């Protein structure tokens, strides 16, 4: 039932932010926390992401993680900002410097047993638990480094719960620091071993939407969390409402994970909004099929797809769903591996997200993901080669091979993926 | 008079077993505070509907029915729904955490943890029954607790109840409303373990359900309510012979004799007829309807028995109907359809009229009709159900995906393998006998 | 766009079919094993019926009915012509025939008490020499075939015939007959008693090329020589032989009201004697055309079987 | 085409037309469970026991 979210580092607070003001908006949340929705559908499933407080008030049960304080700081003078409870803040001062070894080894190390404690007493308040949801980023240090130690350690203390996480990967379109490239490299072997569920968030992606199809001339932070809010409230709705299909995390991962390493999920959504013109459900299904819509840059023409979840929202014929889902598979059935029989399921949803009458939510488990990880592991060996960047993370005690390792596993994690793809 | 019990299990069992015994209650004249006036014996009595209810001194009539789900949320509808009254809450089990769609998390690792307590009450139900004759366990095969936790429950029930027959009412999967990709691993797993428990066993594909809805009451998208109503009557039609006066089918051990010669080969066809909508009719006549029994578009599992043989037919009418119409009826059919017949066996049918029509729902989509039929043949047509089954398990067990997931839950690899070579066994017994 | 597949390499028939449904660009040819296909050109062996007519939001049509090998063996077809009503054991077309094991021989010893008989299975004046060889069937071999002139040789008339879906019935105008190029001879050669196309391959392609007579020829023929015309002296018992077949086995290959949708090409070859009564020898379930009507035929099949079905953006004769 | 075995009474009547003549005990279940529950806790002490490993790798950072 009780899912416990957790946000970590700058770039996973921000998201984590606007994840609840969207999701609190859908279930009529207000930001004290009190109910004003006109329906029962949005109560039905609250527990699920909000706990009941004295009062009737609605908290989320979210924790947010940092090693500086500044961007939680604007968190709790936010919109949203004091429906979160106070205790659930755990930050420290020294800040992680982009650094995954200062996130996952020093000063990370740290300040983790505070986090685990609130994550303690969240669980503990659960009637059934059923696993972890996680916001951040792989470019920086304390969502990436501290992000998947935490991720290890809460699998130590609940090794059969379902973990979840919304990663945003590093783009040199959208960069920081150069070593963005490390320090992501490093958390996908942790991801990979560690989580059962992972929402690939490409920046490059998000970059090229807001500027190719939404024609906005320079993008900010901002206009890529749009995209990214609406995807994250688009993928937990069957969570979220009453539904028959992927209603919790651990029938997702059942219906979209055929092997345990392959579950990097690539994400889409349509209508693409930064209009008065709803959509058609031919034009919702083309659109949610579409690479442009692709939160993850990769072609899925370049792969095949093992699994695909696809959610429906907003008033609207089911049979015309049903008929548009099943044309869109018959047409291009040559993308959809013929060894997993009928590997595309459709959820709808009555509610839709606000400003919208119709949406639709892809949900892809394609080979062609590999084109992502290919990326990055290209931009980690142009530096490697000649260990460039790297005093920054000896300095903390780290060791050339631990790097050798990482680089490794991400290069077998792409051959796994082209096994599947000519299978 | 002897009593049986009903075992509903997972959400489909539950929600089937919901308007299963709504519709006892109409045909039976029940109320939905369990008080049925035409009941003289008040607190007791040996009728024929008291093998599916028991009487309290207060005069209120309870199934003899357990539900069970890992889940509660199903289960909860009908704690609070418009039966809540006739149901005692030990009759209700739920769990915390569900099977997700795993048969080996139902089987192994959920159901041995509550395995005993679902024996618990249902020895509860046992002790008030003079003589019980078995079980009627309802179940998906789709599900991970309809497929996992049924097996070990059937095992069991075998080893408390050696001497009691089960039957089973089992939905096959259909990707038009199917939960989930793994529904062939867990219907080729349950089906190896239960195999040698049940003695009768009625195969229901939502797909063929799923039609009938959309081209004969005109749904454009039926649901798991208009779906369940139209299986709760082919259920009625099949019970009927237990809960109401007969001599055909009047207990769990006459369907063996009558619908099984192999124990194996315990699946018969059943086919339903006829189906009008509430919205629309000219009333069809015993030709006609006896006539649609061997129409492939009224079956519940789509399939071709003119390219398979009979082992048994049973014809049990409910409304208007003498025999006499009846032999006219199947007479006329003979000369204008394929009916082989195994040599071994006689070309013939058993035969039961219940005066009674079919009672609809209020407000349901089923229109009264004045008379209705439904066939249940052991046709070896029905195999062609386990071949598509057995196809779509071995596209993905040759590549041993979602695999980790059950031996993640304590299963063995081989039992895969080992549920596939029964399965390999069974389609070649089918053939064995159909050629 | 429709889709199809393709599960029968061997068919020189559908090999044609297929490359025409590709050219008409509205047509996507599949791998063998997906099972999203509107057509399957199936294999003419265990074909899967079962695994048809059951993915949602498309029609499926094959290109086989089942049930139809009744027709289309040898020990099948005679009984069927000898115990259904329809064709009954007093069939006038088809020859006296038993089907018998290495079973029905007490009734064949009957009847043999022009004595020549044929055995055959998917020719001898004595019975002992037919049984010694020997599942089979022995018909009695027509010993007054129709011999063409010059040449006093043998023939056998061959027809296609396409039923589709809505078992419409429709003969191919274009019939072909495989002729003999040795003289037929009434006293164990057997190039001058079988006008099978392969054995006479191996005087070949004298009087006809490839010894094949097409009804242009033929009827032409009939007119100079016989005085009548290939329409009322064979043709009429052609068709009506075919409809008794086909229309008798009907109710129990038909896919009228079935999940999924069936079609055939059959096969039907004659004989025809000297007094021009026209004989069924066999039903072939999976023929080849000639090499000349080949693009006609195959485009009918498109055309009446698969266009109707499944439509784009007359050769046949309706029985 | 013979009727048989015909029987009469208030709420219906039945008969037949013939047209043409012709386990583990409980010891063993609890083992399986129980061994499958064994091979759930060995796999889980290996988890446990790698993560133990990755512990004593962050000390030695
Ligand atoms: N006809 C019908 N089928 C149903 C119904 N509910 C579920 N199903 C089918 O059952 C299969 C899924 O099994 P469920 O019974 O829902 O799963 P479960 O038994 O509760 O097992 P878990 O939820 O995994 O613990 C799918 O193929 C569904 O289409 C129903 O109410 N009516
Ligand atoms: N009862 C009969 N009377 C006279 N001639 C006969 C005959 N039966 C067969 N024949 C002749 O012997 C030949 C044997 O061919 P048959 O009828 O067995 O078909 P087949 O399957 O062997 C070749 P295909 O399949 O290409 O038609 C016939 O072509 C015919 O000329
Ligand atoms: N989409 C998005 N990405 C961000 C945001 N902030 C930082 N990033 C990305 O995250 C990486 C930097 O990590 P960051 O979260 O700032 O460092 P951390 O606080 O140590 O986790 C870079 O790849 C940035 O592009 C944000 O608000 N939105
Ligand atoms: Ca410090
Ligand atoms: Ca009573
Ligand atoms: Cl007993
Ligand atoms: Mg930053
Ligand atoms: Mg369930
Ligand atoms: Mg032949």
């Amino acid at each position: 039932r009780e899912i416990v979210h957790i946000q970590a580092g700058q770039c996973g607070n921000q998201i984590g932010a606007k994840f609840w003001e969207v999701i609190s908006d859908e279930h009529g949340i207000d930001p004290t926390g009190s109910y004003h929705g006109d329906s029962d559908l949005q109560l039905e499933r609250i527990n699920v992401y909000y706990n009941e407080a004295t009062g009737n008030k609605y908290v989320p049960r979210a924790i947010l993680v940092d090693l500086e304080p500044g961007t939680m700081d604007s968190v709790r003078s936010g919109p949203f900002g004091q429906i979160f409870r106070p205790d659930n803040f755990v930050f420290g001062q020294s800040g992680a410097g982009n650094n995954w070894a200062k996130g996952h080894y020093t000063e990370g190390a740290e300040l983790v047993d505070s986090v685990l404690d609130v994550v303690r007493k969240e669980s503990e308040s659960c009637d059934c638990l059923q696993g972890f949801q996680l916001t951040h980023s792989l470019g920086g240090g304390t969502g990436s480094g501290m992000g998947t130690l935490l991720i290890s350690k809460i699998r130590e203390e609940y090794p059969d719960r379902i973990m979840n996480t919304f990663s945003v990967m590093p783009s040199p379109k959208v960069s920081d620091t150069v070593v963005e490239p490390y320090n992501a490299t490093l958390s996908v072997h942790q991801l990979v071993e560690n989580t059962d569920e992972t929402y690939c968030i490409d920046n490059e992606a998000l970059y090229d939407i807001c500027f190719r199809t939404l024609k906005l001339t320079t993008p900010t932070y901002g206009d890529l969390n749009h995209l990214v809010s609406a995807t994250m409230s688009g993928v937990t709705t069957c969570l979220r409402f009453p539904g028959q299909l992927n209603a919790d995390l651990r029938k997702l991962a059942v219906n979209m994970v055929p092997f345990p390493r392959l579950h990097f999920f690539m994400p889409g959504f349509a209508p693409l909004t930064s209009q008065y013109r709803a959509l058609t459900v031919p034009e919702l299904t083309q659109q949610m099929f579409d690479s442009k819509n692709m939160m993850a840059a990769c072609d899925p023409r370049h792969g095949r797809y093992l699994t695909v979840a696809a959610i429906f929202r907003g008033r609207m014929s089911m049979k015309e769903v049903d008929e548009q889902m099943l044309n869109v598979q018959n047409k291009n059935s040559s993308y959809f591996v013929e060894w997993i029989p009928n590997n595309v399921k459709t959820a709808v949803c009555d509610i839709p997200p606000r400003g919208l009458k119709m949406s639709a939510t892809f949900i892809g488990n394609s080979t062609a993901i590999q084109e992502l990880f290919k990326r990055i592991s290209e931009q980690f060996t142009a530096m490697f080669r000649r260990k460039a960047f790297l005093h920054w993370y000896t300095g903390e005690g780290m060791d050339e091979m631990e790097f050798t390792e990482a680089e490794s596993n991400m290069n077998d994690l792409v051959s796994e993926y082209q096994q599947y793809q000519d299978a | 008079m002897r009593e049986c019990i009903s075992i509903h299990v997972g959400q489909a069992g539950v929600q089937i077993g919901n308007a299963c015994w709504e519709l006892y209650c109409l045909e039976h004249g029940i109320q939905p505070d369990g008080q049925m006036p035409s009941d003289k014996t008040i607190g007791g009595g040996d009728d024929s509907f008291n093998t599916f209810f028991s009487e309290t001194g207060a005069g209120k009539h309870v199934p003899r029915a357990v539900f069970v789900d890992l889940e509660p949320t199903v289960i909860d509808e009908v704690r609070t729904g418009t039966y809540r009254q006739l149901f005692h809450p030990e009759q209700l089990i739920t769990g915390k955490e569900d099977a997700a769609n795993n048969y080996a998390r139902g089987h192994y690792t959920i159901g041995k943890e509550i395995i005993d307590l679902v024996l618990d009450r249902i020895r509860k139900l046992a002790d008030q029954c003079t003589g019980l004759q078995g079980f009627l366990v309802f179940h998906s095969f789709g599900g991970g607790t309809g497929s996992g936790f049924t097996s070990l429950l059937m095992e069991r029930l075998s080893v408390d109840y050696g001497k009691k027959s089960k039957l089973e009412f089992s939905i096959y999967p259909a990707p038009q409303v199917s939960t989930a990709v793994v529904e062939p691993y867990n219907s080729i797993l349950t089906t190896h373990t239960t195999l040698e428990h049940s003695d009768c066993a009625f195969m229901v594909d939502n797909e063929a359900i799923y039609d009938i809805c959309r081209r004969n009451l005109d749904i454009e998208r039926p649901t798991y309510t208009n779906l369940n109503r139209l299986i709760s009557q082919i259920v009625s039609s099949i019970t009927a012979s237990l809960r109401f006066d007969g001599a055909l089918n009047v207990d769990l051990t006459e369907f063996q004799t009558n619908l099984v010669p192999y124990p194996r080969i315990h699946f018969p066809l059943a086919t339903y007829a006829p189906v009008i909508s509430a919205e629309k009719h000219e009333q069809l006549s015993v030709a006609e309807i006896t006539n649609a029994c061997f129409e492939p578009a009224n079956q519940m599992v789509k399939c071709d028995p003119r390219h398979g043989k009979y082992m048994a037919c049973c014809l049990l009418y409910r409304g208007d109907v003498v025999p006499k119409d009846v032999n006219a009826a199947i007479a006329t059919i003979k000369t204008k359809r394929s009916i082989q017949f195994v040599d071994w066996c006689p070309t013939g049918f058993k035969v039961g009229i219940n005066y009674q029509p079919p009672t609809v729902v209020p407000g349901g989509d089923l229109a009264k009709v004045q008379r209705a039929v439904c066939m249940l043949s052991n046709t070896t047509a029905i195999a062609e159900a386990w071949a598509r089954l057995d196809h779509k398990f071995d596209l993905m067990y040759a590549k041993r995906a979602f695999v980790h997931w059950y031996v993640g839950e304590g299963m063995e690899e081989g039992e895969f393998s080992e549920a596939r070579e029964d399965m390999a066994a069974l389609e070649k017994d089918y053939e064995e006998v159909g050629v | 766009m429709y889709t199809f597949v393709v599960r029968d390499e061997n068919s020189s028939v559908y090999a044609e079919v297929s490359r025409l449904l590709l050219a008409t660009g509205q047509w996507k040819r599949l791998r063998k094993d997906n099972p999203r296909f509107n057509l399957m050109l199936g294999e003419r062996n265990r074909l899967p019926f079962g695994r048809l007519g059951h993915e949602p939001g498309l029609v499926q049509l094959v290109n086989y009915y089942r049930g139809a090998d009744k027709l289309c063996r040898k020990a099948s077809l005679v009984k069927l012509i000898k115990t259904s009503p329809e064709l009954s054991e007093s069939c006038t077309w088809f020859p006296e025939s038993y089907v018998i094991y290495p079973d029905e021989r007490e009734v064949f010893l009957a009847a043999y008490n022009g004595n020549v008989w044929i055995a055959k299975s998917s020719i001898s004046s004595e019975a002992s020499e037919l049984l010694d060889f020997i599942v089979h069937v022995i018909q009695k071999y027509l010993e007054k075939p129709l011999l063409l002139e010059p040449g006093h040789r043998k023939f056998d008339i061959r027809s296609w015939v396409l039923v589709d879906h809505l078992y419409n019935i429709y003969l191919y105008r274009e019939g072909v007959l495989r002729t003999s190029s040795e003289p037929y001879n009434s006293a164990q050669d057997k190039t001058c008693h079988l006008t099978n196309h392969c054995i006479q391959k191996e005087n070949y392609g004298r009087y006809e090329e490839g010894n094949e007579m097409f009804f242009e020829e033929f009827n032409q023929y009939l007119m100079d020589a016989l005085n009548t015309t290939l329409e009322n002296s064979i043709l009429l018992q052609i068709k009506h032989i075919i409809r008794s077949c086909l229309m008798c086995i009907e109710p129990a290959i038909s896919t009228k009201h079935l999940h999924y949708q069936s079609f055939q090409l059959f096969g039907f070859d004659f004989m025809v004697d000297e007094e021009l009564k026209v004989w069924l020898i066999e039903v072939n379930g999976a023929p080849a055309c000639a090499q000349k009507l080949y693009a006609e035929l195959c485009q009918g099949i498109v055309d009446v079987a698969i266009s109707s079905v499944f439509p784009l953006a007359s050769i046949f004769i309706k029985l | 085409m013979e009727v048989i075995e015909l029987n009469k009474c208030t709420s219906g009547q039945s008969f037949e037309v013939i047209l043409k003549p012709p386990d583990p005990s409980l010891e063993e279940i609890q083992k399986k469970l129980e061994a499958a529950e064994e091979r759930r806790k060995y796999q889980e002490a290996e988890l446990l026991k790698h993560l133990a490993e990755k512990r004593e790798h962050e000390r030695e950072v």
